[PDB]
Parts: C-alpha cells; sequence; structure tokens
RNA sequence: GUAGCGAAAUUCCUUGUCGGGUAAGUUCCGACCUGCACGAAAAGCGUAACGACCGGAGCGCUGUCUCGGCGAGGGACCCGG
RNA sequence: AUGUCGGCUCGUCGCAUCCUGGGGCUGAAGAAGGUCCCAAGGGUUGGGCUGUUCGCCCAUUAAAGCGGCACGCGAGCUGGGUUCAGAACGUCGUGAGACAGUUCGGUCUCUAUCCGCCACGGGCGCAGGAGGCUUGAGGGGGGCUCUUCCUAGUACGAGAGGACCGGAAGGGACGCACCUCUGGUUUCCCAGCUGUCCCUCCAGGGGCAUAAGCUGGGUAGCCAUGUGCGGAAGGGAUAACCGCUGAAAGCAUCUAAGCGGGAAGCCCGCCCCAAGAUGAGGCCUCCCACGGCGUCAAGCCGGUAAGGACCCGGGAAGACCACCCGGUGGAUGGGCCGGGGGUGUAAGCGCCGCGAGGCGUUGAGCCGACCGGUCCCAAUCGUCCGAGGUCUUGACC
C-alpha cells in the first residue's frame, strides 16, 4: 500500500546512509600484559581486574 | 507513565521466577555463572538473599530456602560447606564481572558471578 | 521576593478547625555569589545558589567564578530578577513571614513521549462499536485542501514532562527557620527531593 | 536525614502525638466523639457509635470507615490525629480475623453474621 | 455523589422510595450532583394512594454512598442514594424523613429546615 | 371484489388522527378506513410449538458511556544475524 | 478513478451575533424591554424519536448562534443510509424484469519515501578555548461566567415592584499541575482456599490450574472520581458614542486647528519557549597567548582534566540519543541494618478436644520500589580529540 512515490537520488540516499556509520569500540592498555581491552571487563588472557579467576584447562 | 519504580525485568512472571530459581541452583552448585548481564544483576539480589537465610541458621529458615530452591542435596551442601565461608561478612556475598567477550550470533554482552571467596 | 530550595514532600497538616495541605520546602540559606548590579545587565537581580556538593567535584572555572564574592562549594546556582539583598546570605527567617502569599516555580515530573490522550486531556475513539485502531488515538488532523498542511501550532503526541512549571498565587502557612524549612499550602511542582525557585506577586481587588 | 525525618519534625508540631489514643484493634464497637461546630458557633459534641472496619497508617492515619447501620448503614472516616475528636473508647475487643477492609460487612451486613463475624 | 440519570431512595411523602434523576440543577452545564444541590427528578414509582402519581418535581439530594470530604475534614458516606422532595423555593411537602441527623446539609443553608426535621434511628 | 383483514416484510401525502407506553417516541402495540396501488390457492384470516430470523419494551448485571485510569503479556523502540 | 449522506475525533475561520461586554433612540418612571450601532476574546450543554443532517419534544441555562472549510475531516474511524448480487410486498409490464415506493440481509485493504506536524538529536557556525548565569526581538499559552448577600429592597414609585455605580462571598464549566486526604491500580508484596502431580511417608512446601488458579488486602508509583491554584488588578492606544475650546458660515458646529473620556476587543502586563535573533551573546571565572612546523605560525603537533568525550554505576530524565548526578579523596546502584509500610498471628513445641480444629509461646512471621545508615559487593586500571571559536580600522600604554 502506502506506496513511496519515487527514488529521489544517490544524494539524498547517501545523506541517509551517511549519517548512519559508526564508532570505533574503545580499548586500553591491560594493566598486566598489554594488548587493547574493553576499557573495564576481563581480558581473556592477561585475565583480571586482580586476581585471575579465569583461565587453564 | 512508568517512571519511578524498580524490578525493570525481562521473560515472563511465572518463568521469572523459575529463571531465578533456576540459577541459583545452578550458582549454588558449581560456584560461578556466566550469563547475559541482566540475568546477573538480578540473580545477585535473588542469590544474595538466599545466602543470608542460610547464615541465617535454622531449621524454620531451612525450610524457607527450600521454599525456593527445593532440592536438599544442594540445600544442605549450601547449608554447611558454605554458611562458615560468611560467618562474618554482611551482604555482598555476590561477584559480578563484564567479561570481554561478547557473543555470537546474538551479541549479548556476557557477565561472569561467582559468590565471594 | 526570594529564595531557591529543593522540595521535599507534600504533607498535610490540620489548622484550628478547617484543615491544610501544605508542602514542605527547605530553603537551606544560600550564598548569593554574584550582583548583577545595572550598570552591567538590565536586570538588577541576584545570582544564588544551594546545596553543597564536595570540593574536589569540581571545574575550577567554578572554583573561582565562584570564589570572587565567595560562598563556599554549591550547586543550584540560579538566577532570579528584582531583589536586593542587604543581608550577605538570605535565609527566610524573615524573608517570608507566614500567611502571606507565594508564587512557586519548579521543574515537572517527567513523562517521556506520552501520548495525545495525555497531551490534550481529551481525546479517544469510541470501543467496542467497531475499531481497526481502538479507543485512544488521534483523531482526523486537518481538511483536503484547504491547505494541504497541518495547521502549524497544533495538538499532537508529544513529550509532556521535562518542562519548567509555574504556580502562582498560593498561600504560605508557615516558615519555620530552624531547619529553613517553609510550608505552603497546596501542590508546587516537581519530583521532591526535586527543585523549585519561589518568589512574589498578588496584586488584584478580586 | 532527609524527608522523613523533617517531617516528622513538622508533624511532630503539629499531629503530634495524636493525644496518646493508641489503640486499633478492628472488632472495636467504638465511640468516637467529634466536635463539629455549626449555628452560633455552637461546638456541639457529637458522639458516634460504630464498628472500625478499617484502619490506614502512616504517621497520619484515618481510622478508617466506622460504620454502623442506623438503619441505612453509615460510615465514618473520622482522621486521627486531627483536634476534632475529643475522646475514645473501644468497646470491643481487638479479636476476629483478617486485618482491614472486612468487606464482609459493606455487603451481606447483617446483625446475625456480624456477631457470625 | 454522581447522578447524571439514576434512580435514588426519597420517602418524604412520595410515590416510592425511588425516583429518577433527571437533568441535575446549578450552573447551566452541570455533571455532578453534591448533598444540597437540587435535582429535578421523575417520580419512577407510586406508592398507592399517595400525593406524586408520575410526573417530575425538583428534590434536593441527600446521602450519596459517596465518601464527600468535609471542610471539617473527615467524611460521612453511607449506603444509599436518598433525596427529599421540594416545592417551589425549597421546602419540603410532608415533614417527615429516614436518614442520620447529622449537618453539612445545613451549612448548604438553603434548607434549615430538613435537617431540623430529620431525625435519629435508622 | 363477496367474508376476512388495513397507516399493515403493501400507504405515497406522513410523524394520518385518537388511546397505551417514556420526564420526552418519525419507533412498536390497539383501534379508526381517507384500501394513492390488500383480497381469497402468485391463497385469505387465525394459530400452541419452534428461530445463529427481524422489531419493541422491562428487569439483572456490567468500562458501552458519563471522562477514564492502572497492570501483565505479544509487537512496536535499541543491539547482533 | 476526483471513495459519494450521517455520526464520531479533531478542528481552525469569518461575521451577516445566540450570550457575555460598550452605546444611541422610545410610544423608556424604575426593573423587564423594544430597536439599531461598535463589538469576534471566550463560551455556545444533557437527553427521547429517526439512518438522519433537519425537526419537533422534555429538563434547564448567561445562551443554548448562523455559516465556511471538496455539502471540513474514511491513506483516521464507523458504515445505519444509498448503488451491486440473495428475498418479499404494492403497482407497472402478455413476458424477462422494473419503480428519487417501501422491507431484512449484505468483505472498508490502507508497513509513509517528499511537503506539512509533533517532539528529540547529529554536524557546525558564533572569525582568542572552555565552564556556568541570563536579557529578551520574537513566538505561543491564557483569555469564561453565574448566584445570594452588603450600600438598600434605598434613588425611581402613586404601590406591587426595583437600580446604576462600587465592594465583597459562593459555586459550574474549563486550564495547569500535585499526592497529603478520599479514592482507583498495584501480574507476585501478604494470607486463605481447591484439584493434582512431585519433593520424603504425616506436618510444611513447589509447579500447573490465563501470559497472576481463585478470593480478601495493599505500600511506592501512576492516576482520576480527590486537593491546590489559575482566569485578573493595573496601564497605554482605541471602535460606536459623549465632549472642550473653535473658525471659514462676524451666531452656531465634537473638526483638518488642538485637546479629553470611551469596552470582555488591540498593546503591554501574567505564565512558557526562544540568540540557528548569523545581529546578541551580555555578564563572570580560568586557560592561554603552550610551544610547535619555509610568516600571511587561519597548516602539523603532545600540548592545555581549561575542559571535554569514550567506558562505567545509576536515575520520580528517558524509545534512541540527549539531560542530570556519581567513579573510590565513593554513599550512585545491589545487599546487610534501622524506621516506615503491607498484610494479620509464622512454623516448632506444648496443652485441649474422639476427630475437623482450638489455645499458649504471638499484634508474631514475612516483608517490592518507601526514609536513612553501612567502602561487604561492585563504579579497578584507563587511552582519545584540546587552543587561537577574530579580523583590518579607532583610542590607548
Amino acid at each position: 500500500h502506502p506506496v513511496p512515490k519515487k527514488k529521489t537520488s544517490k544524494a539524498r540516499r547517501d545523506a541517509r546512509r551517511s549519517h548512519h556509520a559508526l564508532t570505533p569500540p574503545t580499548l586500553v592498555p591491560c594493566p598486566e600484559c598489554k594488548a587493547m581491552k574493553p576499557p573495564h571487563t576481563v581480558c581473556p588472557e592477561c585475565g583480571y581486574y586482580a586476581g585471575r579467576k579465569v583461565l587453564e584447562v | 507513565r512508568h517512571l519511578k519504580s524498580g524490578r525493570k525485568l525481562n521473560r515472563h512472571s511465572s518463568h521469572r521466577l523459575a529463571l531465578y530459581r533456576n540459577q541459583a541452583k545452578s550458582l549454588l552448585t558449581h560456584g560461578r555463572i556466566t550469563t547475559t548481564v541482566p540475568k546477573a544483576k538480578e540473580l545477585r539480589g535473588f542469590v544474595d538473599h538466599l545466602i543470608h537465610l542460610a547464615k541465617r541458621g535454622d531449621l524454620h529458615a531451612r525450610r524457607l530456602v527450600l521454599r525456593d530452591l527445593q532440592d536438599v542435596k544442594l540445600v544442605r551442601k549450601l547449608f554447611d560447606e558454605i554458611a562458615p565461608r560468611y560467618r562474618d561478612r554482611q551482604g555482598g556475598y555476590t561477584r559480578v564481572l563484564k567479561l570481554a567477550e561478547r557473543r555470537r550470533g546474538d551479541g549479548a554482552p556476557l557477565a561472569l558471578v561467582e559468590l565471594v571467596e | 521576593m526570594k529564595g531557591i530550595l529543593g522540595v521535599k514532600v507534600g504533607m498535610t497538616r490540620i489548622f484550628r478547625d478547617d484543615r491544610a495541605v501544605p508542602v514542605t520546602v527547605i530553603l537551606a540559606g544560600p550564598c548569593p555569589v554574584v550582583q548583577r548590579r545595572t550598570p552591567e545587565k538590565d536586570g538588577y537581580t541576584a545570582v544564588q545558589l544551594g546545596f553543597l556538593p564536595q570540593n574536589p567535584k569540581r571545574v575550577n572555572r567554578p572554583l573561582k567564578g565562584h570564589f570572587a564574592k565567595a560562598g563556599v562549594e554549591p550547586v543550584r546556582i540560579l538566577r532570579e530578577i528584582r531583589d536586593f539583598n542587604p543581608e550577605g546570605d538570605t535565609v527566610t527567617v524573615e524573608i517570608f513571614k507566614p500567611g502571606e502569599r507565594v508564587d512557586v516555580t519548579g521543574t515537572s515530573k517527567g513523562r517521556g513521549f506520552a501520548g495525545v490522550m495525555k497531551r490534550w486531556n481529551f481525546a479517544g475513539g469510541p470501543d467496542s462499536h467497531g475499531a481497526h485502531k481502538i479507543h485512544r488515538h488521534p483523531g482526523s488532523i486537518g481538511n483536503r485542501k484547504t491547505p494541504g498542511r497541518v495547521y502549524k501550532g497544533k495538538k499532537m503526541a508529544g513529550h509532556y514532562g521535562a518542562e519548567r512549571v509555574t504556580v502562582m498565587n498560593l498561600e504560605v502557612v508557615d516558615v519555620i527557620p530552624e531547619e529553613n524549612l517553609l510550608l505552603v499550602k497546596g501542590a508546587v511542582p516537581g519530583p521532591n527531593g526535586g527543585l523549585v525557585i519561589v518568589r512574589e506577586t498578588k496584586k488584584a481587588a478580586k | 536525614m532527609n524527608r522523613g525525618a523533617l517531617i516528622k519534625l513538622v508533624e511532630s508540631r503539629y499531629v503530634r502525638t495524636d493525644l496518646p489514643e493508641f489503640r486499633p484493634g478492628d472488632t472495636v464497637r467504638v465511640s468516637y466523639k467529634v466536635k463539629e461546630g455549626n449555628r452560633t458557633r455552637i461546638q456541639d459534641f457529637e458522639g458516634i457509635v460504630i464498628r472500625i472496619r478499617r484502619n490506614g497508617f502512616n504517621t497520619t492515619f484515618t481510622v478508617r470507615k466506622v460504620s454502623y447501620g442506623v438503619g441505612v448503614e453509615r460510615i465514618f472516616p473520622l482522621h486521627s490525629p486531627l483536634i476534632q475528636k475529643i475522646d475514645i473508647v473501644q468497646r470491643g475487643r481487638a479479636r476476629r480475623a483478617k486485618l482491614y477492609f472486612i468487606r464482609n460487612l459493606s455487603d451481606r451486613e447483617i446483625r446475625r453474621k456480624l456477631r457470625a463475624d | 455523589m454522581i447522578q447524571p440519570q439514576t434512580y435514588l431512595e426519597v420517602a418524604d411523602n412520595t410515590g416510592a422510595r425511588k425516583i429518577m434523576c433527571i437533568r441535575v440543577l446549578k450552573g447551566s452545564n452541570a455533571k455532578y450532583a453534591t448533598v444540597g444541590d437540587v435535582i429535578v427528578a421523575s417520580v419512577k414509582e407510586a406508592i398507592p394512594r399517595g400525593a406524586v402519581k408520575e410526573g417530575d418535581v425538583v428534590k434536593a439530594v441527600v446521602v450519596r454512598t459517596k465518601k464527600e470530604v468535609k471542610r471539617p475534614d473527615g467524611s460521612a458516606i453511607r449506603f444509599d442514594d436518598n433525596a427529599a422532595v421540594i416545592i417551589n423555593n425549597q421546602l419540603e411537602p410532608r415533614g417527615t424523613r429516614v436518614f442520620g441527623p447529622v449537618a453539612r446539609e445545613l451549612r448548604e443553608k438553603g434548607f434549615m429546615k430538613i435537617v431540623s426535621l430529620a431525625p435519629e434511628v435508622l
């Protein structure tokens, strides 16, 4: 039904798509190892805030 | 229209209770659980309660945790292995840490619960 | 004719015979951090400032923009017109003699995009006589080819809570200087724990 | 601190002790006695004999409806603190199950059943 | 307290202990009704013999089964809706009525007579 | 055009007049005959039973409404596929 | 392909006004009128009948306006009417059929691209960098009104009857907000109950009996049916009208001289938004003129917590983003604790009673958001952009 009436252009389409886009994810050195890490979750390897509580198997 | 209140929580009433009591069983068995964050938040509320009654220490309160988890092997397991590990501390028996790696194909942030030790 | 202050509650009191219904607004005693004198501005007007939130939690631009005349360390720093300030610090042990009159305005309770049934108080479709779209939706909003435009100002679904709101003439049943409390027989907009500024008007012969 | 505290300042001033009469109950056949002035300033001393039916708490209270089939039932919430009241006398024990809203009354009423409670 | 179109007990002279409230009567636009407000009203039942057949007569609402919140600050309410019939100005045709004594209704001032007239028991 | 019916699953003028209903009836009920253009097997006129018929009152109950409020779920919104 | 009556919902507009105001004239004593003039700010209800707009008809009321707007409004409703097929009556037709003649029936598809609209953001400009506080061009909201009582039933009147002016007191509708009160919700806060299945047999529990099994209660919240206010007072310029002085008509005349009064109307006043008002910023505080690279140091740079953002904890702010408050020199969530506040006496044991149950320990137990406390639990450790967002002329050292 209440259908679009036409295209309007590479422009205005690219206007919309333009304003989408996306941010880089945050990241920090690990205090311990280094690498990236989202700024505070326990990283997969160096692997803690203080006291490991992960890994090894 | 809703403005102030609390307990702002997803799934579905009955099976909400079922959800909590269920994960509560899990955590009081293994000692740690890996789940989507909101489930973790509310779980720390509820479980922190149950261990409180665990140090509450008597027949009644025992039959009230039985009013919940309903599983006597896990009940006593809790009830003599755990309580001394907290027979001092006041509240906050739980712990929750956001985990590095969001999950495949569904995109949840994950989380890592374990009662403190 | 002034006082910036945090609305606290709405709580009944009894009175001689008939019963009255005050809200209980605190009014701690702000330091008029800045006169706006009038050579410098049109207003002639105070800028004062209530409760205090710990010294470090601060941009130093306020440290010294607040330091000049110097009060101390606070945040509800708002301004109001026409009031000489003989005192170095207002308090309402005598800003407001009880039983006068007062004019209150404070921020309203939020709502989020509350719908049309809210907004303009009326609305509704009839229910249960047929509705592909039961009861509560806005009715038609224009007329074909009178203009082909929505008339620009008109009512619609919106957002109706973050707004500033005043309530004018209303009674001050009683000040109480100790804890700088104040009692204003009525409503007074706000959450509570919320924020309110208070002044005056009442000329009419009625 | 905060609003509970300060409102207990304010009510310590007016609502005060409601003048200590603090004996609820619910079975309580009872006499409240309001003032009510009217014609010629006359502080006629109205005296009502009635069945407490509910009460609602929070510093300010309301002895809730106090009911009595005069023949037609008439019910009378009667603000507990307010100075309007003057003298009060329970004539019933504070017995009989279910707290308040005993709507057993508001509907099927009847001497006989109330006595059955 | 509210009654736009309704039934309503009555018990003066009156054709019943029941009548229909047509439109209430104050201030052009109207909507509801407190005690002491006049309410023009038809008489849905007629007592045999009696003096009020099946017409409509203006009459003041008394009681209301609705929590009216007093100025002295408290609130009578009773499980009933009962008017008294009235004539012209504001009187009573019969001098008898069954309701509790009490006030407010006199504070309305319009009918000090009824409050004089309305007894005790029932 | 007989008996029988008639302002009628038929009558336009039209809400025909009267009476019953309701505070108020262009609706229905009972009569009136002025049958525009009812009528006797394209049947007339009755009639207990019956109706997912159609019309009109009355009660009991109610958010149908007087004006609406609130709460859950499912979608809607945000993220990933 | 220009969906056609009517109703709802929403409307806004004009005046040839129904009321509310302001004034002439009278065959106006007063009051009630009559009648024309200026008047669009607000208001113009609730029903019965009918598909009905229309119309009469009850109850009133200040009044119960007339019109526009594709006989306003179906990408928003209903569909009763009427224009489908089925069916029947009347009549017309030899007949199939037909009739602005009735009668009962009889699928309303509607994911929005653009304008428009409502809210809310993103970039960016505002020629030093940022953090706060505001004036207001301007624009919107709002503008209603009756009733008794006082001066006094006085003037008027020859009585019944009865005022202007001016002052209060009460409501009705509506407008905006608030939980204290009354009230409503409170989908799991509390208790009771029934089946059944399972935990362990009895006692005590659990799931399922709608996405709360059912019934009684209910804090917070959110709300009306509840409470508070609000409609002005004032001022300016005014329209019908009333004038003052006043000629040309050396008298007279409200007139172009020249001045004055004159309303719910206009403007301001009150609320509310708002400097993207490209012309704001205006004020205040600190950063600085950091020092950088071939000087027009308007480029490239860490600089600069000056600040800011990302992440976090959250929130009577909320779709999202925004806003606001917190990050361990914390009291922001979660919990424990104390009060509140819900339910309304926990199980256990004892004793009583053949037994269902009762009684005592028992206003006990449990307790969601409510108000405080308490570094127990988490808001660890952190990188990222960040300076010229200003010029030639004029004082001035």
